[PDB]
């Protein structure tokens, strides 16, 4: 969970 | 833990020329390609140009290209524009140590067309004198390349009590603007007559002067 | 979709304070957030991150002075043992799946200093005549930064030159704004004291 839904 | 380093500042090129910015990481970024580039102008948040080493973000001009992998990355700008005068930061993602890390940034200076400054001097308003502290403002407008400013009071060069503040390069024509302020007590101000701002660009000089209470 | 930082203010060394990042149009249940700080004239420094499940990570340099927490709509940054060296703009940034940041706020300014807040004093700049004249406003004696300067309520924008601030020996800030025109008012805001000054500049 260290990213996000968009690039 | 890990260390990021970039091309020293400033990186200069002529308008329409080519700029190279390198980024080195002491540790391989995540998957050898988790490296992003940001552009930043004074007072604004950073804008992402590149992610995963080589993918341009939405709407970023194609004159920007990222390349490299592992520990060595490169941002190039072809046909560099006045709009590209900015600081450029690389940013790695890592599986080990600090999960995110920015390089220290590289400033790009774009050498636009030469413009001789026009110069203005502004005496303190009566209400400013009435405060007991005086500020005399000299402005060098829309110029390139850089200038030096010299003051005189009653014909004596004045090197103390001066602050210079330069705008960032104009995004349209690469020009600077500069404020040079002389700050004195109202006592000092009222003890002298002639206040002179001299702006020099190479061998060219523009002088603006006033006499207190003219 | 946006993030916005708030809570920047003037504090004395050793005064704890809390910044807030307010998010719009995305879930903190699927998007990680970082705090990034920038000292005046200096580089971006990652502070730390809060991941989707509430886990936190910090830069080596933070040394436990920074705590990040979240709610459903906000992320807080709590900072301790502030010295003058902590004076900086603090940004929050949304994580992209590319392990880069895809959304930034305008930033909020933490000023760590002795001194008390002070509203700016605005003075006209006029020559000691043509149809066209350059006039201006001197904005001085304010703390903390920043001020904004607009002309005729933002209707005059062409050839406005607003110079970077300078800190005097008093610790107070000063800058000038000039504009070329053919009556002009400079509009100075000091958000730190909610102060709005208007100065009509007579040639």
């Amino acid at each position: 969970g260290k990213g996000g839904t968009y690039p | 833990a890990q260390g990021l380093t970039q091309t020293p500042s400033p990186v200069s090129a002529a308008l329409g020329g080519t700029v190279t910015i390198n980024c080195q990481s002491s540790q391989s970024v995540y998957g050898n390609n988790r490296l992003a580039w940001y552009q930043q102008k004074p007072g604004q948040p950073p804008k992402r140009l590149i992610y995963q080493a080589s993918t341009l973000d939405s709407g970023v001009p194609s004159r920007f290209s990222g390349s490299g992998s592992g520990t060595q990355f490169t941002l190039t700008i072809s046909g560099v524009q006045c709009d590209d005068a900015a600081t450029y930061y690389c940013q790695g993602g890592y599986s080990s140590g600090d999960a995110w890390a920015f390089g220290g940034g590289t400033e790009v200076v774009v050498k636009g067309d030469p413009v001789a400054p026009t110069v203005l001097i502004f005496p303190p308003s009566a209400d400013l004198v009435a405060t007991g502290t005086v500020t005399i403002v000299c402005v060098a407008n829309k110029y390139f390349p850089d200038v030096t400013v010299t003051w005189e009071v009653d014909g004596t060069t004045q090197t103390t009590g001066i602050e210079n503040s330069k705008t960032p390069q104009n995004s349209a024509d690469c020009t600077y603007n500069l404020s040079s302020t002389l700050t004195l007590t109202s006592t000092q101000y009222n003890s002298h007559k002639e206040y002179t701002c001299k702006v020099t660009q190479g061998t060219t000089s523009v002088v603006q002067s006033f006499n207190r209470g003219d | 979709q946006s993030v916005e930082e708030s809570g920047g203010r003037l504090v004395t060394p050793g005064t704890p304070l809390t910044l807030t990042c307010t998010v719009s149009g995305f879930s903190l249940n699927s998007n990680a957030i970082s705090w990034v700080r920038q000292a005046p004239g200096e580089g971006l420094e990652w502070v730390g991150a809060i991941y989707t499940h509430g886990s936190t990570v910090y830069a080596n340099w933070a040394k436990g002075r920074f705590t990040i927490s979240k709610t459903s709509t906000t992320i807080e940054l709590k900072m301790t043992s502030l010295t003058t060296e902590d004076t900086a703009t603090y940004f929050c940034a949304r994580h992209g799946y590319t392990y880069s940041f895809n959304l930034w706020g305008p930033g909020t300014l933490v000023t760590v200093s002795s001194g008390q807040p002070k509203a700016p004093s605005v003075f006209p700049l006029a020559p000691c005549p043509s149809s066209t004249v350059t006039l201006g406003c001197l904005v001085k004696g304010y703390l903390p930064e920043p001020v904004t300067v607009t002309w005729n309520s933002g209707t005059l924008t062409n050839g406005v030159r607003t110079f970077p601030s300078v800190r005097q020996s008093s610790g107070l800030y000063s800058l000038s704004s000039v504009v070329s025109v053919t009556p002009v008012t400079c509009n100075v805001a000091h958000p730190a004291t909610n102060t709005k000054v208007d100065k009509t500049v007579a040639p």
